[PDB]
DNA sequence: AAAAAAAAAA
DNA sequence: ACACAAAATATCCAGATTGGGGACACGGTGATAAACATGGA
DNA sequence: TCCATGTTTATCACC
């Protein structure tokens, strides 16, 4: 809200407020999912492809295998996105979900050789599965 | 650089004289053709199958005697062989790595 | 009238100073931003703590100590026996409130604040890391006895990382109050600096100096590039020290002393600082320390 | 530019391998090279860290057709090394 | 009070220690790397688990039994840590995480406090490549036993090294009542340290130590590089000449003690010159050991 | 404060002008110290080796005693290019200040 | 459930 | 010491299998101070 | 030109 309030006319398209609302949100207010997007957007300075490369690997997993869910969700999420916020291996999960898995595949290729999309980018969507 | 242009012409050369030895040069026999076409693709995949044996013998061909066989195959047919000659000593462990991806070139096949 | 200053170093280690306060799956020790990469930072606090602790140990007159004994952390000899008369390196400490033993004017006429004479910097590493590297285990609870009752079963790790690292300091020399055996006592203990870290049980750095440079003309600083990488070794300022007396004269080669390992790699510009004035190039480091103090307060 | 030539060069072994392998049988066929992968991935995992050397181990025994011109092609890699694993193993996704 | 530490290291021999448990079809061994090459896997507390076991057999107190009923890992504990009651672990009465009162500060007056003086550090191998595999596999019952394991049969491969690696230990503590003969006790199980990081019924490994070196016993903390012997060779004698050097016309010295590997293949002559001030040579490092116990006890 | 203390040092301290008003460089415009002067004003100097006077613009930069010693001080001007220590900098500089 | 080719000089 | 000749055709692995079970921290605290401007007799 | 004073209320909207 305080950044829509030469160059201002539409910079709210990126609208980085990431930076200061993270560090203050650090110890205090970190006592999960409502939050797990919103760092999305600000890893990379493609999203629903990576939603379903997560759901075929659970579902085959259970497959093959073949109410407190919730809070376990929370707490396994938060592990690691903490550790991304501290990032300021990540090849590795990514490559058996692919396994598990053509022109969005070429783009693949140029979206993640970046090295910024390789520190931060990729480990996002894909904890939302398990 | 000159190292690795050079690297790929004389395995383009050692290929070029790996199909001299096994048959004559003129590919207008090879073409024009389907039983010619077919006889001459055989020959290649016969080569082919030396490729494999030479390429599967260069994972175990590092150090030091495997290294003499590699150094006597080449058939490097170089014009100026004392610069490819002096160039290959230095880079003593290195040059299993390249030369391996150079005899990767050994596969023209049909 | 004459000002001191040096930076000392480190042999490699495993690192110590594990900070652990990111959560409770990982232990993240503080990490500053240089160049690009990230590096180790050990706090001046921890630094100050090591020497009052030592200073203690030498059976010095003392003014502040820890108890161990409370739920947080606290200390109890810092105010509550003393009257502020004599710090431990003329510290004289302060605070704030409305009143202060009425004010500290009346019993024991000294100013509101502090002195500060030492002066210290922060210790930046010399090569980066590369994120996490151990690994960690913790028991499930006291079993059959009922007195721990974690029922924790967890699972965890920590991090670790190989680095020496290096710091400066400096010492004016205009104070000479109560100098004689006081502030050398401080400086034979520069020496040792061994339980200076966080924990010690398991990682065990000693802070032994490597080399030193401890000397310019009685001026102020000059500033000659203070946190000097040394390259793993070297020195980058030989170029900058080999004019002793010339036409030139770029560089004052008079006030000059070095350390250990920049003298035991023997070389011929070894003999040229040799019969330069003023290099006096030392072996140890301790006995350095100790010929500086002598010729720093007596002389 | 170098991404989309390295994902055609992928893909262009994934499709060498298979051809050169070889109604329920779709699936069986589909169904053997998931474990394919993984039992690759495990023999190019002892691999150095930096499989600046490996990735010209893991190729020359991994059977090949051709690459477009091949003095253009190893000439590039040289200069950056240790990003080939990036992909080397997603092309064969795609390949089903 | 006196002041030693001292430097270790094994036998070469193939050697695997499991820890890493990245997934099921591999283990993983690598812990820490230094300059681009993966080195050390030494956990600084598994050694303190092997000396709680070994201080069993010699007939001393524990609390700290380990058990292995419940499907979860766990301990138990006697009634209390007491320090002065027993043995306490070697003096190991530890902090108490919980607010349940009744502790003994009410009563006993234990400070929940422990009295640590032992200190110690990850070892570190000395050879890089850890790339080799063994493919073995485990296969499946499906013989009408009454009980299935996992109802397939897999391939795995596991990861070996042959490497000897050194271990770093420093005490610089002092004795109290019954405390000497515990440290003496202490002193004589250090020697021989079997069965480090748990059982291994597949990889036999042991710690009995070679080249035993212990350095500066009498005055405080001034040793340098505690790493210092590696590369299957001996480096001491030249740090003992190039600091500290044996001559007491330059550079004064301290007593020394040195183990039996060193000084079972080297100069003969050297020998008779190395005897300035006699040092310490012996041929076997349990009664070096024992010949510096019963010196720094004072008894 | 005393603690973590920083301390200006001077370093490549290198500005001088015409008896006029402050002009020509702007003071600014330097990089994250790895060279800082040349992409500033040497390059306009070099254009302007008789446009803008380097007689009594001397040359810019201590680190000239590290790397191009030499031809930054034949083909650059015949001023007073000195740099050895800040001191006798600006001591000198002082001197010729003051005399007129 | 999808394919690609010929060559040297003191 | 002269001349002549220096290999040729078939073939370069086939199946079955790629881990299972339990656990991912416990408590205590989250600054403290000093630095005035206008009115009615 | 120069003599003076004042404050008082706790807490809330998401998957």
């Amino acid at each position: 809200l305080l950044n829509l309030v030469l160059a201002s006319q539409s910079w709210l398209k990126r609208h980085p407020w990431y930076g200061f609302g993270d560090l203050l949100s650090r110890i205090p207010q970190r006592w999960s999912y409502f939050s797990h997007d919103a760092r999305q957007l600000f890893t990379q300075k493609y999203a629903e492809i990576v939603y379903k490369i997560a759901q075929g690997f659970v579902l085959s997993k259970l497959s093959s295998k073949h109410p407190k869910l919730e809070r376990e969700y929370n707490d396994k999420k938060e592990k690691v996105v903490n550790e991304a916020f501290l990032a300021i291996e990540k090849q590795a999960f990514i490559d058996y979900f692919v396994s598990t898995l053509q022109d969005e595949f070429v783009d693949f290729a140029q979206k993640l050789f970046q090295d910024t999309d390789e520190i931060r980018s990729l480990t996002l969507l894909a904890l939302s599965s398990q | 650089r000159e190292y690795a242009e050079i690297v790929y012409k004389i395995a383009q050369g050692f290929v070029l004289s790996k199909l001299s030895s096994k048959h004559d040069l003129q590919w207008s026999k090879c073409k024009g053709n389907p039983k010619l076409e077919r006889e001459y693709n055989d020959k290649k995949e016969k080569v082919v199958n030396e490729a494999f044996l030479a390429i599967r013998s260069r994972t175990e061909k590092q150090a030091f005697i495997d290294y003499f066989v590699s150094t006597l195959y080449p058939h490097v047919r170089q014009d100026e062989f004392v610069d490819f000659a002096q160039k290959l000593f230095q880079d003593t462990d290195e040059i299993r790595s390249l030369t391996l991806l150079a005899l990767s070139s050994q596969y023209p096949i049909k | 009238n004459l000002n001191l200053f040096a930076t000392i170093l480190t042999y490699p280690a495993p690192a110590s100073n594990y900070r652990g306060e990111s959560e409770e799956n990982r232990s993240v020790i503080q990490k500053i931003l240089k160049d690009g990469q990230k590096y180790a930072i050990i706090s001046p606090e921890s630094m100050r703590n090591a020497l009052r602790e030592m200073l203690i140990e030498l059976g010095q007159p003392n003014n502040r100590t820890r108890l161990h004994s409370e739920d947080q952390l606290a200390v109890e000899f810092k105010e509550y026996p003393n009257p502020d008369k004599f710090a431990d390196d003329f510290l004289f400490g302060y605070m704030v409130a409305q009143t202060n033993d009425a004010k500290e004017m009346k019993k024991l006429n000294r100013p509101a604040k502090r002195d500060s004479i030492f002066r210290c910097n922060m210790a930046v590493a010399v090569n980066p890391y590369k994120y996490d590297t151990v690994f960690y285990q913790s028991p499930l609870n006291a079993g059959d006895s009922a007195w721990k009752n974690s029922t924790s079963s967890a699972l965890l790790h920590r991090e670790v990382t190989h680095t020496a690292f290096q710091y400066p300091f400096a010492l004016a020399g205009k104070d000479c109050a109560a100098k004689p055996e006081w502030v050398k006592a401080l400086l034979q203990a520069i020496a040792e600096l061994n339980g200076v870290a966080g924990g010690h049980a398991r990682a065990y750095y000693e802070f032994a100096p490597r080399s030193v440079v401890a000397r310019l003309t009685p001026k102020l600083v000059a500033g000659y590039q203070t946190y000097g990488f040394d390259a793993e070794g070297n020195w980058l300022e030989l170029s900058r020290l080999t004019a002793t007396d010339s036409d030139n004269l770029d560089l004052p080669a008079n006030e000059f002393w070095l350390g250990g390992e920049l003298v035991r790699k023997m070389d011929q510009e070894q003999k040229a600082q040799l019969e330069a004035m003023g290099a006096h190039l030392y072996a140890n480091p301790e006995k350095l320390f100790a010929d500086l103090a002598d010729s720093f307060l007596g002389v």
